[PDB]
């Protein structure tokens, strides 16, 4: 444990009143969907743009 | 953000279409058996049906934000007295027809200009084929372009009383339906299906394939003959009540052939004048998509 690491979750509608209207103004292809299926690999290359 | 496996929204109970009577709360289909005809000697035949015209209209600039879906209901089904209502925000819609748009359709039955938070919505990419084929429904009194209010109806007569035997022939005898009722009756059932979720199931009309659009018609061929039948009985020329001993049955005068005035006044729900351009524009635009 540590009360800390695991994973991060948030609501919805905190990200798209925060997160989504700034990262917005800069020209970046909006934050990939989490696939049904794996993909452990590209989760933070789809990030990285 | 709900979305539809193919099995589309209707296959969900979040929302489901069930009429109350009986003393208890049942579905459609159990409804329509007590609907009971014989035959009358006018032979309504099936016509063909004139495709729609592609123009949309525009939504003009509006501030706020209209109820999209109440106006669809609270014309065709609206029970309570509905004035002229030929003028209004009733093409909003078409502002969904274009590609890119950010206006989003929620639930319940409303037409967000910007998603806002914590509302529920219909899926965005399936909202835009069910407007590119209702925004249509705009120009629904504009001169040049309205439907015609009497063929059409042949076509629903044929569709809630019409044995399989006859259709595969497109020609049936004028019928005459009657069930057993209650009290309000014909009334009640108007303030029932007003509250429907009407949005719910045309959605799926529009999107749904072959596999799931031929598993769809055979599971939802009923919630159609249930919002057919109320708008039936705004036609009808007589809605007078037989007697047995202690029984009351509602005789329809002629399911199927359009009058003019309603039979009701006072009995049943009544249609005017700029609601029988609207009924057609409906029904007319409807059919296509079904059959």
């Amino acid at each position: 444990d540590d009360l800390d690491e695991g994973i991060r979750m948030t609501t919805y509608d905190q990200y798209l009143s925060h997160i989504r209207e700034r990262l917005h103004i800069t020209n970046v292809p909006d934050p990939i969907y989490i696939t049904g299926a794996s993909t452990p690999d590209q989760i933070a290359a789809s990030v990285q743009a | 953000m709900l979305q539809q496996p193919t099995g589309g929204y209707t296959t969900l109970e979040q929302f489901a279409f069930t009429i109350r009577n009986d003393g208890t709360n049942a579905t459609p289909t159990q409804f329509l058996q007590l609907l009971s005809y014989e035959a009358t000697e006018n032979e309504l035949v099936k016509k063909t049906i004139p495709t729609p015209e592609t123009h949309l209209p525009s939504a003009r600039n509006v501030p706020g934000n209209v109820y999209i879906e109440d106006a669809i209901t609270q014309a065709l089904f609206g029970i309570s007295a509905q004035n002229v209502n030929a003028h209004g925000y009733f093409s909003r819609l078409s502002a969904l027809a274009l590609p890119n748009t950010s206006a989003r359709l929620g639930l319940d039955g409303v037409i967000y200009n910007s998603e806002t938070i914590n509302i529920p919505f219909y899926d965005p990419a399936a909202v835009a084929n069910f407007a590119a084929t209702y925004a249509k429904l705009g120009n629904a009194s504009t001169p040049r372009y309205r439907a015609d209010m009497i063929d059409i109806y042949a076509h629903v007569g044929l569709e809630l009383a019409g044995t399989d035997a006859e259709r595969a022939a497109g020609v049936m005898p004028v019928k005459r339906a009657k069930f057993d009722s209650w009290e309000g009756s014909l009334i009640s059932l108007s303030r029932d299906v007003v509250n429907w979720k009407i949005l719910a199931f045309l959605i799926d009309l529009c999107s749904l394939e072959g596999e799931a659009l031929r598993a769809f018609k055979t599971r939802n061929r009923d919630v159609f003959r249930m919002m057919l039948f109320i708008m039936s009985t705004a036609v009808a020329a007589n809605v007078v009540n037989r007697k047995v001993t202690k029984r009351v049955d509602r005789v329809l005068e002629y399911i199927g052939v359009n009058s003019m005035r309603t039979a009701g006044r006072t009995a049943t729900i009544t249609y005017d004048l700029s609601r029988h351009e609207f009924a057609a524009k409906f029904l007319q635009l409807t059919f296509t998509r079904w059959n």
